[PDB]
Parts: C-alpha cells; structure tokens; sequence
C-alpha cells in the first residue's frame, strides 16, 4: 500500500 | 478543491469517483484493497451507485477506467448525522478492482499512529475549484 | 466541478486550535487541515487526506465538511481515520 | 423543531422515525402507503437502517411501535449532493406497515397543485428543540 | 433531541422572497417555509411538511436544510414535492 | 390519505 507506480509530482 | 493543481494522471491510484446512474460525480473515495472502498457516510452511497477507478479526466472517453458495482454499504453505526461525527462508510465491491499501474491501495494507519499538527499532507479530488 | 483530478498540500492542525474556527462542532473523531490558501469543496467529500509516513502514503483523513463557501482561510474538517480504523479492521474481518 | 409544541399522540400517523442499528433516531420520514416511505436523499438511508411507525415518545417501552425492515433504497437520480437539490429518496419496505389508528398515509399532491405563499402548513419531527 | 413528537405551524414563502435569505442556493425543486418564530432543526430532515387541502393533509415539502443554528428568523428549505411527485409515481408503478 | 383517526390539535 501507499506506493504508487506513477510518482505524484507535487 | 479551491486552489489546487492538476495531478499527474495515475499518481493517486487509490482515488476513486462515486457516480450515480446519471453518470454524475457526487463523492470521492479511496481503495483500501481490491474489494473495499472507503468514503464518507454522509455521501449517502447506495447500491445503485457506481465506483469508477483509474480515472483522471472525467470528460475523456479514451481512458481505461474501471466501473465497479457496489454489493453492500456499511455505514459506521457510530455515525451521527446531526453532527456528522464518525463520517465513514465502507463499500464492499461486487467485482474486485484490477490493480494496475493506475489502480492501487492506500495504507491505513494504526489507531496509535501520530500525525503531528503542522505536518503537510495532501488531499485530492474532483470537487469544485471555485464557489 | 473540474474534469481532471486536482491535488493540494495542506498542513494538519490540532483539534484545539481548530475549535477556534469551529468550536464545539469539532469532535474527537474529526481532524482539521487547511486554512493555508487551499480548501476541499463540494464534491471532494468521501475522498482522501493522505500523509507520507515511512515512505508510503497512509489515509489520515476523509473529506467531511467545512466552510459553506470553501473559504481558503478556514480549516476543512475530515474524518479522523486513526479513531475509525478499529471499525474498518472489524468490518473487513467479518465480511 | 425549535419552538414547536408536543403533538397529540397518534395525530400524525404518517410520521415515521429512521433509526440506525444502535437505535439512534437520525432522520424522519412519511408513509405514503403500506409499502413505501418518503424521506430525504441526504439522510443516506441504508438497508441496515430501520423505520419505526406509530411512535410518539421515543423513550417509552409500552408503546406498540412497528419496526419495519428496509428492502431497498431509491435515491432520485436527479439528487445533487453538491447543492442538495432534488432531496428525495423512497424506501420500499420488506414488511408492509399495519395501518391502524396511529399508522396511516399522507396524500401526495398533483404536479399541478398550487400551494400559495402565505399559506400556513405544519411540519413535525424529533429534531433538536434548541441548538 | 426531544423524546415526544413535536409539531409547529409555519407559513410558506415564494422562492423569490426566499432568495433574499438564501440567494442562489434556492433551486426550482426547493420550497421555503418558516422565518416565523419556529424552525426545523437537525434530526427533522426527511420528515413532513404538510398542508390541509380539501380536508386532507398532503405532503408539500420534505425537510431538507437551512440555518446551521436553526435560527427562527431564517426560512427553512424543504424539498418541493410537486416537482418530484412524477418521479415517485414512476418509481411506485415500476416496483 | 391525509385524514388521521386522531385529529391533530394545533
């Protein structure tokens, strides 16, 4: 859980 | 979200959209696994509602979205509609979500876990951007 | 409502400080965040409030209620997940 | 109801109480016949909720109340949770209500029927009396 | 919440006049009543708004939303049943 | 419909 394949860009 | 920014498509894989049969987006949710979705009890989700996963642009027809059926609605029985306290509802899907690169689960914390005031977190969704 | 997904960062606040806006509307199972130039608004309800801890994102709040105007100077109210997770863990194990 | 008066017991036979499994009163409703109850969509009624008919004093044990099960929830699909517009939900009971002296139906008006501003009507319920 | 059932009389208002309090929140499928020294409050939602016509009581409104305080000087907002009855009649005939 | 057995007292 919590580790998306496409890293969020903040 | 007022003052937000457009997300990177597929960067919030746990984010789902609750739509009614008209196809109208009325609440957001989060996938906790492939058979369970967490939302707000006040959203008033019914089994005629549908959960849309892996979506980014709601006005797009070429996205490979997953429309999932709702089997059952479990509103926490401590939910107080007078105060909106304990505003959590779980949804049991009829059809397992297919975890992909754009469809995943968020982690649940520990009842004991500590989130200090001042910490910076993130919220997401398809709520109004202006009022 | 926008058709593409939106995001925003926002700080968490203590219930105490939160009561300065809201007062008694704030309950033990509520958590405030925002008052930082952004705000959740209508249609965002039920969605995520996540915090990166140990490298992964974890659900700390569920979009609940707030300002009727979505004012970016009032804190939003989210369901405090830490106080409701024992219920989710019980609900999943039964069904 | 802020500033209301206590009703005559059984004088609003169509008035029902929506309770969750905890036995907590969270919304009101009206019986339109023996198998259908009209409420607010925003109440978020689920099939784990129960409809109580013929009740007056909610802290009384000697009243002959009817606790009815909910078979299905039909939220009008024009209901807008953003604006709370079209805030109507029908509930199909599993178990027919037993019409008595204290359990009856309200009439539905005509789409054409006219209710002039200034007319005095009545509302009822078990909502707060003070804030 | 009180344990015995309560009642109150209240006048109906036009949408126009109602917009003076509420504005644009008022929709065509909404009907205001009150601002007369009484008010529906939390827990009253989903209940009845009836008017005697031709000797019988008929549902004209469903308790919806209003003042966050239940102020007796602001009009309550009820679902306008006259605009939703074609849906109820269709729902009953199908099921 | 609309004619209760116990007349409401307003």
């Amino acid at each position: 859980c919590g580790v998306p394949a496409i890293q969020p860009v903040l | 979200i007022v003052n937000g920014e457009e997300a990177v498509p597929g960067s919030w894989p746990w984010q789902v959209s609750l739509q009614d049969k008209t196809g109208f987006h009325f609440c957001g949710g989060s996938l906790i696994n492939e058979n369970w979705v967490v939302t707000a009890a006040h959203c008033g989700v019914t089994t005629s509602d549908v959960v849309v996963a892996g979506e980014f642009d709601q006005g797009s027809s070429s996205e490979k979205i997953q429309k999932l059926k709702i089997a059952k609605v479990f509103k926490n029985s401590k939910y107080n509609s007078l105060t909106i306290n304990n505003d959590i509802t779980l949804l049991k899907l009829s059809t397992a979500a297919s975890f992909s690169q754009t469809v995943s689960a968020v982690c649940l914390p520990s009842a004991s876990d500590d989130f200090a005031a001042g910490t910076t977190c993130v919220t997401t969704g398809w709520g109004l951007t202006r009022y | 409502t926008p058709d593409r997904l939106q995001q925003a960062s926002l700080p968490l606040l203590s219930n105490t400080n939160c009561k300065k806006y809201w007062g008694t509307k704030i309950k033990d199972a509520m958590i405030c965040a925002g008052a930082s130039g952004v705000s959740s608004c209508m249609g965002d309800s039920g969605g995520p409030l996540v915090c990166k801890k140990n490298g992964a994102w974890t659900l700390v709040g569920i979009v609940s209620w707030g300002s009727s105007t979505c004012s970016t100077s009032t804190p939003g109210v989210y369901a405090r997940v830490t106080a409701l997770v024992n219920w989710v863990q019980q609900t999943l194990a039964a069904n």
